[PDB]
C-alpha cells in the first residue's frame, strides 16, 4: 500500500523519549564544536562534518515535514539527537583527529539510515496511518487534475485553505485531523509549482514523491 | 545468532 | 587533579538462569551514583520504585501497557533468547588447569615448609583441589588464595600444604576439573 | 539454586562525558561497544566468529542513559558520587620461571567512580608494549572491577609495579612486583 523509506524494516522499540522538549543543538552550540578543529591539519575534514551536520539536520525535519502525522515521529526525532549528542562527546575530545572525525560523520550517516528504518517500522505497525496518509495522497492527485485551470494566486497564502475547503472541507478527515488537511494545503502549494514546469518536485520529499509519481 | 538488547527507556518527565 | 563532583548513571539487566533454562528470572535496575532506584523484577511483573527517587520512574513506565508486556516477555525474547547466542563459547567453554608443584618457605628464616599447589588457565572457575601424603589425604594443614578469576576467561588458585617433607615421603596434588574426566594429579618426593 | 548470569550492563559519567555497554557472563566480559568507533569488540576474538551484536543499538541506549543522568542528577538536587578507592593487588598468570613468557596482572576491584588511570613501571620506566585491559567490569554491589595486563620475561633484575590513581586515594597507589 504504503511505501516505506526501507521496505522491510527491521524491528524498532521504543524508549519512550518523545517529551523531550530541547534536544536539537543551537548555532552558538554547534560552532563551539566546530571550534575545537583548531588546527590546520584539520580544517579540510572540518569542512565534511560541518556539511554532515548540516545534512542531518535538514533529515530530521524533513522527517517531521512528511510523517509528523504518525504519533512515534517525536520518538524517532528525538533518538536521533540524542545519538547526535553522544557523536559529539567523541568529537570533543578528538577535535583533531581526522580518522574520527570521519568515523563520526560515518556514523552520523548511520543515525540516519537508522532513522529511516525504525520510521519504517513504526509506519509499518500503524495500517490506519498507512490509510490516511494514502488517502492524502489520493485527493492531492485528483486535486492535481481539480484545479487544472483555476487561478492560483497563492501569494497571501489563503487561497490554498480555501481551495482545500472548497473541494475537501466536507471529508470527516479533512475537518477533524490538522495533519492530514495540511498534507493537501502543502499539496496545493506543490500543484502551483508543477504548473509552473517545476522538476524537481519529486525530490522535495516522500509525500512530493508520492504525489507527482505516475 | 545475533545478541539482542533491551532498550533504555527515559525517566519521568 | 580534577576536582569536579561527579554523577553516574548505570542500567543493569540481569538474566538469571537454574537448570539449562528451565527456570529464568529478569533484574532490571537502575542505579544513579551507587544507589538502586527503581527496577523490574519478572517474579514481580512491573516496576517498582526502592527508593523515594525512583516512585516518578516506575509510575510512569508501568502505566505503559506495551511497554509491560515486552518485559515480561524479555525473559524469553530477550534472556533465553541470548543464552542460546552464546551457549557453545560460554557454558560449554573447558579449558584444562595447568597443575605445578612447587616449595616455599613460609617465613625469609624458616625452611621448605609449605608446598605450592600451582592449578592455572583454567574455566570453569569450578574446581577440587586435595593434597595426599602417601596416600592419605591431607587436609588440617591446606590454605588457599581461593578461586581467582583473572578477567580474561580463566581461573586459578594456589593450594599449599603446611608440611616439612621429610624424606622418603611422596606428596600428591589430585585437581578434578570438568576439563578433564580423570583427576589430575602431580607428585613431589621428598 | 542459580546456575548463570548474563548481565547487559552500561553506565554514563559526568562531567567527564564518558559511556559504556557491555555484557557480562558470569564475571568475564563477553564484549562491549566502544563508543568512539561505535563497533563491537569482543573479550576473545573467537567470540565473533560464532556471534554478533548491533552496535548501532549500544549507541541508542547510551543516548537515552546521558539524557536520563541530567534528569537524575537534578530530580536529586545535584548529589555527586561518593569517591570509593580501588583495591590493587598483582599477580601472575602462572607461576614463574626465568625467561620464560609470563603475564602481569593487575587487579583494581570495589571503586567508583569508573574513572582510573593505570601505568605499569620496571625499574621505574614506563613500560607500554605488550600491555592490554579490560573494560570496566561491573560488581553487585554497583562498584568496578577492572584488570590491566603486562606480558613480560622474568629476570633476576628487573622489579615492576602497577601504579593506580583514582579520586578516592589521598596519593597514587603502587604496588610492587619482583619474583620476590
Amino acid at each position: 500500500s504504503m511505501k516505506l523509506r526501507v521496505e522491510n524494516p527491521k524491528k524498532a522499540q521504543k524508549h519512550f523519549v518523545q517529551n523531550l522538549n530541547n534536544v536539537v543543538f543551537t548555532n552558538k552550540e554547534l560552532e563551539d564544536i566546530y571550534n575545537l578543529s583548531n588546527k590546520e591539519e584539520t580544517k579540510e575534514v572540518l569542512k565534511l562534518f560541518k556539511l554532515k551536520v548540516n545534512q542531518f539536520y535538514r533529515h530530521a525535519f524533513g522527517i517531521v515535514n512528511d510523517y509528523n502525522g504518525l504519533l512515534e515521529y517525536k520518538e524517532i526525532f528525538n533518538m536521533m539527537f540524542l545519538k547526535l549528542s553522544v557523536v559529539f562527546d567523541t568529537q570533543r575530545k578528538e577535535a583533531n583527529n581526522v580518522e574520527q572525525i570521519k568515523r563520526n560523520i560515518a556514523i552520523l550517516d548511520e543515525i540516519m539510515a537508522k532513522a529511516d528504518n525504525d520510521l519504517s517500522y513504526f509506519i509499518s505497525q500503524n495500517k490506519n496511518f498507512q490509510e490516511l496518509w494514502d488517502k492524502a495522497v489520493k485527493l492531492t492527485k485528483e486535486m492535481k487534475i481539480k484545479l487544472k485551470g483555476q487561478k492560483l494566486d497563492l501569494r497571501d497564502g489563503e487561497v490554498a485553505i480555501n481551495k482545500v475547503r472548497e473541494l475537501f472541507g466536507s471529508d470527516k478527515n479533512v475537518k477533524e485531523l490538522w495533519w492530514f488537511r495540511s498534507l493537501l494545503v502543502k499539496g496545493v502549494y506543490l500543484i502551483k509549482r508543477y504548473y509552473e514546469g517545476d522538476i524537481e518536485l519529486k525530490t522535495t520529499s516522500d509525500f512530493a514523491k508520492a504525489v507527482f509519481e505516475d | 545468532p545475533k545478541y539482542v538488547k533491551q532498550n533504555t527507556l527515559k525517566l519521568a518527565t | 587533579g580534577d576536582t569536579r563532583p561527579r554523577f553516574l548513571w548505570q542500567l543493569k539487566f540481569e538474566c538469571h538462569f537454574f537448570n539449562g533454562t528451565e527456570r529464568v528470572r529478569l533484574l532490571e535496575r537502575c542505579i544513579y551514583n551507587q544507589e538502586e532506584s527503581v527496577r523490574f523484577d519478572s517474579d514481580v511483573g512491573e516496576y517498582r520504585a526502592v527508593t523515594e527517587l525512583g516512585r516518578p520512574d516506575a509510575e510512569y513506565w508501568n502505566s505503559q501497557k506495551d511497554l509491560l508486556e515486552q518485559r515480561r516477555a524479555a525473559v524469553d525474547t530477550y534472556c533465553r533468547h541470548n543464552y542460546g547466542v552464546g551457549e557453545s563459547f560460554t557454558v560449554q567453554r573447558r579449558v584444562e588447569p595447568k597443575v605445578t608443584v612447587y616449595p616455599s618457605k613460609t617465613q625469609p628464616l624458616q625452611h621448605h615448609n609449605l608446598l605450592v599447589c600451582s592449578v592455572s588457565g583454567f574455566y570453569p572457575g569450578s574446581i577440587e583441589v586435595r593434597w595426599f601424603r602417601n596416600g592419605q589425604e591431607e587436609k588440617a594443614g591446606v590454605v588457599s588464595t581461593g578461586l581467582i578469576q583473572n578477567g580474561d576467561w580463566t581461573f586459578q588458585t594456589l593450594v599449599m600444604l603446611e608440611t616439612v617433607p621429610r624424606s622418603g615421603e611422596v606428596y600428591t596434588c589430585q585437581v578434578e576439573h570438568p576439563s578433564v574426566t580423570s583427576p589430575l594429579t602431580v607428585e613431589w618426593r621428598a | 539454586k542459580e546456575e548463570h548470569v548474563i548481565i547487559q550492563a552500561e553506565f554514563y559519567l559526568n562531567p567527564d562525558q564518558s559511556g559504556e555497554f557491555m555484557f557480562d557472563f558470569d564475571g568475564d566480559e563477553i564484549f562491549h561497544v566502544d563508543m568512539a568507533k561505535k563497533e563491537t569488540v569482543w573479550r576473545l576474538e573467537e567470540f565473533g566468529r560464532f556471534a554478533s551484536f548491533e552496535a548501532q543499538g549500544a549507541l541508542a541506549n547510551i543516548a537515552v542513559d546521558k539524557a536520563n543522568l541530567e534528569i537524575m542528577t537534578k530530580r536529586s538536587n545535584y548529589t555527586p558520587i561518593t569517591n570509593v578507592p580501588p583495591e590493587v593487588t598483582v599477580l601472575t598468570n602462572s607461576p614463574v620461571e626465568l625467561r620464560e613468557p609470563n603475564v602481569l596482572i593487575c587487579f583494581i576491584d570495589k571503586f567508583t567512580p569508573p574513572v582510573v588511570n593505570v601505568t605499569w613501571l620496571r625499574n621505574g620506566k614506563p613500560v607500554t608494549t605488550g600491555v592490554s585491559e579490560t573494560v570496566f567490569l561491573p560488581r553487585e554491589d554497583h562498584l568496578f572491577r577492572k584488570f590491566h595486563y603486562l606480558p613480560f620475561l622474568p629476570s633476576t633484575e628487573d622489579v615492576y609495579d602497577c601504579r593506580v590513581e583514582h579520586w578516592g586515594l589521598d596519593e597514587p597507589l603502587l604496588k610492587h612486583w619482583e619474583f620476590d
